[PDB]
């Protein structure tokens, strides 16, 4: 072989910034939070129980829900008079929104008896910019112009207000 | 007096270096103890410098007499003065 | 060293019979006694030397981050060896190399 | 290779490929992969289909429980000794709080191989009446685990002759620990064992032995189907 | 695990362990006993791995002569739920039963959770019991509290992760609350509602 | 060395709270409970790591 | 963060011994096994087990973020899958003694003109390098087993402008 | 002296039936203990070839189906051979090799797995009689047994190392959906009608 | 290596300014001069106190 050259070790580190970049951590990890994250944490307690013995003929009554799946969209903005369409960081910036997107999550219900369920909205979590769930990861050069986005910005933080 | 016996081995050369005689430590030993307690000594030529005791169940008695020996038996010096050093003065005079 | 009951497995503390005369090993939870072999029931140093030389493993050879010497080897006189500093690291003590042979893998000092 | 023809064949191939243990050349052509070393002798690996019936369990002595730590107890059992080859285990249950096991075993040495020279070498259909009595030595603590999948262990026996090698299934294995009896329940543990058992060996009854060949015919129908 | 006593000071040097759930700390040799092995050699061979050094055995000894009044488990396992700072009055076979829950959960959760499964946690015991033995003996030096390889960094993740716990846990009673006031109207109740 | 404490235990004869008193002497090795509205006395041994919390386990245990 | 579980089952497969069948007495020379922080079996042949873990995340077999620590002083063999360690890429020195390439780089130029064309010769970019082998992520507790040369003019053995380098003559040779 | 705590004597007229072995072990009642890999499985059943083609099974996981081939493949397996003379003999397609240096190997078809035998004390093996309630000892286990795969190169070794590092490579569990409208919309029209119930229940309260 | 004494290998820097550090010393020399600033920063508040005791 040859022996390898510090321009040759450049070009492993050009490599190497041209894979990760330099907020890949930031977004990794925002990325596995959403993907597994929220549904591990759902599932930790997936079961709420409520028990009655009523007796007013004992019927030993069981209620319990049980959570499913979590559903994730893209962020989304309702204006006052109803309508809503999609939402994008510039906008957010200009009119203090905050970038987020709803979550969904399955309960189901179940009336057990014993004689001896559709997707919920629980709430809004802040997208992380440049993500895989932002809106702006798909957006090739000319449209993030025509987004009034900077090509130059790394993404890696969250638009609150 | 009991079966038990007591014997401790001192190091020769650090018992030398302090400039200290077997007979004092046994002096020592005596006049702490009175007569509770028989102490012999081996002699100057001895190979190992050996100094034993006999008491006149008693292991643990034993035990906490041999603990009580090593923690607070002075042989000489002023206490609190852990360490001294000679040191040279240059004085005007 | 002290041995354990033969029939429940406790510590076999020493006895003394006045009768008798005798340093027997009893368990105090049984009947059991066996007659002891030696006198000395107890042994304290003040100033120990154990542990110096005893931090030794059979693969030390192996560590690539180990220094690597010349030193003849006194047994099958090997011309490489590895060395290292006492594995006892108290305030007092000493800076002497044990030097460990690639081939027999005993210690040796340089003295 | 996802098609079930190819798997097939595979097997097949697999089945072809055995060696010959007799086929000396056959073996040394064999090298290993990585200690480039040739093969000496061979074994055939088969199941055992005499023992498939019974159920096996690993048992197993945990910390002083062992039987060489206990000198007193090793030398009156005898310093492989017949008597622990041909121990007798008796597990009985007060109540699912309190558990334990009884272990009884052959003091004399010519009654345990007597004995042992019997089991070992039945092969007709002649079994005398040897009434063994066997003699409790102690009580131990018990524990068990259950396998999830049923050939989760197996034992390895070998026979040069034919040149083969038995596996048995184990069930589960039992761990067992030296227990001190409380001085306030003696009077209940008494009541409990027996200072004696006697062993008498007849010929199994004709129920018994069609019941046993009924377990062992989902191994092998060919040599056992009912007719 | 607290090592007692100073150098050539207090009597003797006890090894006492502190329990989760626990008002007083424990010395190591009847929690060993509590898991499940009596005798005392068996205790040493989980400890040492080294018969022949004494120094240990004789730093052991103490723990030894403290502990042998204790020696069966289920009265281990009564001193263990004694203590156990639960209501006051509860029974001895309540106490045992509580004494082997706290046993078995809490108590080195990171190894198993299941019952019958204790040995590790004896192997593991006596590993930590060695350890500190180890560093008490001047064997080896304290650990590094500033080395950066016992480090650990958190990004968004793990911080969202333990806010989105939190704050589910308190939708999830905020769901429980709600449903135990309308099962009061006895109502077919949309569920929708309960959410917030 | 006898040692005497207030405790915070029940009695379960006259179900007055707060009355109960917990005397050990573990020079002999007993351990007295006494009811400071009942004047009942309970007795029973005690060992060199015993609290009071074990006398009145003990008590607990004799009463059922 | 990775699952310890396959970790789990690469140990098992190649002859770690659980905690139930372990004697302190017999096994007086075994090699505790650690796996994030938990105590899971013995071995008595650490140096093929570590050889075979290494050789397995430098395929791309286990994630290459694990952690293969190997204690010799104290007979300890730890693996950690936890999440937060922080990591820096090295370039791995061939150090088979039985191999010719002994105290040499695995990167050669094959992998720079790979790299540089950016696909193989029957994408290539740093994750084709840390799969093939030649680069490895080591985190600061690995770090205390490693031995690193600060540049490749290293690796083989009077001007009062230019800086001096260490002799690092306490060893008669380096590895 | 620790006195015997049983004296009473009785004693128990039990028979046991014991069926003839087909094999007796020769100089030493040793049997070897040996732990069952992941990769390996034991089918004590004979060799059915068109069962074993019907019953194949497909499956859309990948790893899962690559898992159930190689066991499959390194199944432990016997089949009845018809003799060249009209008999009827049992064929096996596994082995056990020894080497030179005494170590044994267990021999599947070409895949050969390497045995670490472990020296154990007070270890034996024993039959249960459930029906009887007693444990009857068989043999001593005098050594344990773990199989461990002889090579990298082995094809064993390299589909659980494509296994296990595909398995983990797959992790998706949110699922993506499109919002349409206000998530909030269902909470206010329910609320809404909540209330209106809440009034018409008042009013025909107060009406009762 | 383990058990190095050597000047070069516990923070002893050869080099000027004017030459050029090494690594090893580079990263040597950050500790000390971390060590000065730790130092500063820490001391400011006692000598601060001491001298608003001594005014009062
Ligand atoms: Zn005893
Ligand atoms: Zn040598
Ligand atoms: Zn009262």
């Amino acid at each position: 072989d040859d022996t390898i050259t510090t321009e040759d070790c450049w070009t492993v580190i050009s490599a190497f910034f041209e894979e990760k970049g330099l907020v890949s951590q930031q977004l990794d990890s925002f990325d596995e939070f959403m993907e597994t994250s929220i549904q591990d944490l759902v599932w930790e307690e997936p079961r709420l129980i409520l028990d009655q013995p009523a007796q007013h003929d004992n019927i030993n009554k069981r209620y319990e829900i049980r959570f499913g799946k979590i559903y994730l969209s893209r962020p989304t903005m309702t204006e006052a008079d109803g309508t809503t369409h999609a939402m994008f960081p510039q906008e957010a910036r200009l009119r203090n929104l905050t970038y987020s997107s709803p979550v969904y999550l399955d309960m189901e219900k179940s009336m057990f008896t014993s004689i001896d369920g559709n997707k919920v909205h629980i709430g809004k979590v802040p997208i992380m910019l440049r993500s895989k769930f932002c809106s702006l990861r798909t957006l090739d050069e000319v449209d993030l112009y025509k987004m009034k986005e900077c090509p130059y910005d790394m993404g890696g933080y969250f638009v609150i207000n | 007096q009991s079966p038990w016996l007591l014997r401790l081995e001192l190091d020769r050369a650090r018992m030398l270096d302090k400039q200290l005689t077997m007979n004092q430590v046994a002096d020592k030993i005596s006049e702490v103890f009175s007569d509770d307690l028989f102490v012999m000594w081996s002699e100057d030529n001895a190979d190992k410098l050996i100094i034993r005791c006999r008491v006149i169940e008693e292991d643990q008695m034993l035990k906490r007499i041999e603990a009580h020996m090593l923690d607070l038996i002075a042989l000489r010096g002023i206490p609190g003065i852990s360490k001294v050093y000679m040191v040279k003065h240059k004085v005007s005079v | 060293s002290f041995r354990f009951c033969l029939e429940c497995n406790n510590m076999l503390y020493p006895k003394e019979d006045k009768e008798n005369q005798r340093l027997l090993y009893s368990c105090r939870n049984c009947d059991y006694t066996e007659l002891a072999e030696d006198p000395k029931v107890y042994r304290h140093e003040l100033i120990t030397n154990i542990g110096e030389t005893a931090g030794i493993v059979d693969d030390i050879g192996q560590d690539p981050t180990l220094p690597r010497s010349d030193k003849e080897c006194p047994e099958c006189h090997s011309r490489d060896c590895v060395f290292f500093q006492s594995q006892q690291r108290r305030k007092d003590t000493n800076m002497t190399l044990f030097y460990v042979c690639l081939n027999c893998k005993k210690t040796f000092r340089d003295e | 290779d996802t098609n079930p023809r190819s798997q097939l064949h595979s097997v097949e191939r697999t089945f072809d490929e055995v060696i010959d243990p007799r086929n000396k050349n056959r073996l040394q052509s064999l090298i290993h992969p990585r200690k480039k070393i040739k093969a000496v002798k061979a074994w055939h690996f088969f199941p055992d289909t005499s023992t498939f019936d019974q159920v096996f369990h690993s048992l197993k002595f945990v910390g002083s429980a062992s039987l060489s730590k206990d000198r007193p107890l090793n030398e009156q059992l005898g310093q492989v000794n017949a008597s622990i080859l041909t121990s007798l285990f008796k597990p009985i249950e007060i109540n699912p709080h309190n558990k334990w096991i009884s272990l009884y075993a052959v003091t004399d040495k010519l009654s345990a191989e007597s004995f042992r020279k019997s089991f070992n070498s039945i092969k007709d259909d002649n079994i005398v009446n040897r009434h063994v009595i066997y003699d409790h030595i102690k009580d131990f603590d018990q524990m068990f685990r259950g396998h999830k999948k049923l050939f989760e262990d197996f034992a390895i026996s070998f026979d040069d002759i034919s040149d083969r090698a038995f596996f048995v299934p184990i069930v589960g294995r039992l761990e067992l620990k030296k227990k001190r009896i409380v001085p306030g329940l003696v009077d209940m543990v008494n009541r409990t064992n027996y200072a004696h058992i006697r062993m008498d060996l007849r010929n199994p009854s004709t129920q018994e032995t069609a019941i046993r060949d009924s377990r062992r015919e989902q191994y092998d129908p060919v040599n056992y189907s009912s007719i | 695990i607290k090592l007692y006593g100073r150098e050539d000071k207090g009597t003797g040097r006890t090894i006492k362990a502190t329990l989760p759930y626990v008002k007083q700390d424990i010395p190591i040799v009847i929690v060993f006993r509590a898991l499940g092995v009596v005798p005392d050699g068996e205790i040493l061979q989980h400890i040492c791995y080294d018969e022949n050094d004494w120094q240990m055995l004789e730093m052991l000894k103490p723990c030894i002569e403290e502990g042998f009044v204790i020696q069966d488990k289920e009265v281990a396992l009564d001193f263990i739920g004694r203590r156990g700072s639960a209501a006051l009055g509860i029974r001895r076979e309540k106490r045992i039963q509580y004494a082997k829950d706290i046993l078995q959960k809490e108590l080195l959760p990171h190894i198993t959770q299941e019952e019958g499964f204790e040995t590790r946690k004896t192997f593991f015991l006596g590993y930590m019991v060695n350890r500190l033995l180890l560093c008490a003996l001047e064997r080896k030096d304290q650990d590094d509290r500033d080395h950066f390889g016992k480090k650990r960094l958190d990004l968004a993740g793990p911080l969202l992760a333990n806010l989105f716990r939190i704050l589910f846990r308190k939708l999830t009673r905020e769901i429980y609350r709600y449903m135990q006031r309308c099962i009061e109207t006895d109502r077919d109740f949309n569920l929708n509602l309960a959410v917030k | 060395i006898k040692q005497k404490l207030e405790t915070q235990f029940t009695c379960l004869f006259c179900n007055h709270d707060n009355s109960v008193v917990c005397t050990l002497d573990k020079k002999n090795s007993i351990g007295l409970l006494e009811c400071k509205k009942c004047n009942l006395s309970f007795q029973a041994p005690i060992n060199s790591l015993s609290q009071p919390i074990d006398i009145y386990s003990d008590w607990i245990d004799a009463c059922e | 963060g990775s699952p310890s579980e396959p970790i789990i089952n690469f140990l098992e497969e190649w002859g770690m011994e659980p905690l139930e069948d372990y004697d302190p007495a017999q096994h007086t020379k075994s090699t505790r096994i650690f796996v994030n922080g938990v105590w899971t079996g013995i071995h008595r042949d650490p140096s093929m087990l570590v050889s075979t873990m290494r050789d397995l995340r430098r395929s791309g077999a286990i994630s290459p973020e694990v952690s293969i620590i190997r204690d010799i002083r104290e007979r300890e063999f730890k693996i950690f899958t936890d999440v937060g360690r922080v990591y820096r890429p090295l370039f791995i020195v061939e150090d088979d003694e039985s191999k010719d390439n002994k105290g040499e780089l695995r990167i050669t130029k094959e992998h720079i003109r790979k790299i540089q064309q950016g696909y193989d010769d029957d994408v290539y970019g740093w994750s084709s390098l840390v799969t093939s082998g030649v680069i490895e992520y080591v985190d600061g507790e690995e770090e205390e087993t490693i031995m690193i040369a600060m540049t490749p003019e290293d690796l083989q053995t009077n001007d009062t402008a230019k800086r001096i380098k260490p002799e690092m003559s306490t060893s008669s040779h380096h590895t | 002296h620790t006195k015997s705590v049983y004296d009473n004597g009785e004693t128990l007229d039990i028979s046991l039936p014991i069926h003839p072995k087909s094999h007796i072990p020769q100089g030493k009642q040793d049997r070897w203990v040996v732990k069952l890999p992941d990769f390996l499985d034991i089918n004590a059943e004979p060799f059915d070839p068109r069962p074993f083609e019907m019953n194949v099974k497909t499956h859309e996981d990948k790893n899962q189906e690559l898992l159930d081939k190689l066991i499959a493949v390194n199944t432990v397996r016997w089949r009845y051979a018809k003799s060249e003379t009209g008999g009827i003999f049992k064929e096996t397609n596994s082995q056990i090799i020894q080497w030179e240096d005494g170590t044994y190997s267990l021999r599947v078809g070409s895949e050969i797995f390497d045995m670490f035998t472990t020296n154990t004390d007070d270890n034996y093996l024993v039959s249960e009689h459930n029906e009887e309630g007693i444990l009857m000892t068989e043999s001593t286990l005098s050594k344990s047994v773990k199989l461990v795969p002889a090579s990298f190169q082995s094809t064993t070794h390299q589909k659980l190392a494509k296994a296990l590092s595909a398995k983990q490579k797959k992790e998706s569990y949110a699922r993506s959906v499109v919002t349409k409208e206000d998530p909030e919309e269902r909470q206010r029209r329910l609320e809404s009608q909540e209330n209106e119930r809440y009034r018409l229940e008042r009013r025909r309260k107060q009406a009762e | 290596t383990k058990d190095d004494f050597s000047p070069e290998s516990k923070g002893f820097v050869e080099n000027s300014y004017l030459r050029g550090l090494t690594p090893q010393e580079f990263f040597f020399h950050a500790m000390a001069g971390r060590e000065g600033l730790i130092d500063t920063a820490v001391k400011t508040a006692e000598t601060g106190y001491i001298q608003r005791r001594l005014v009062k």
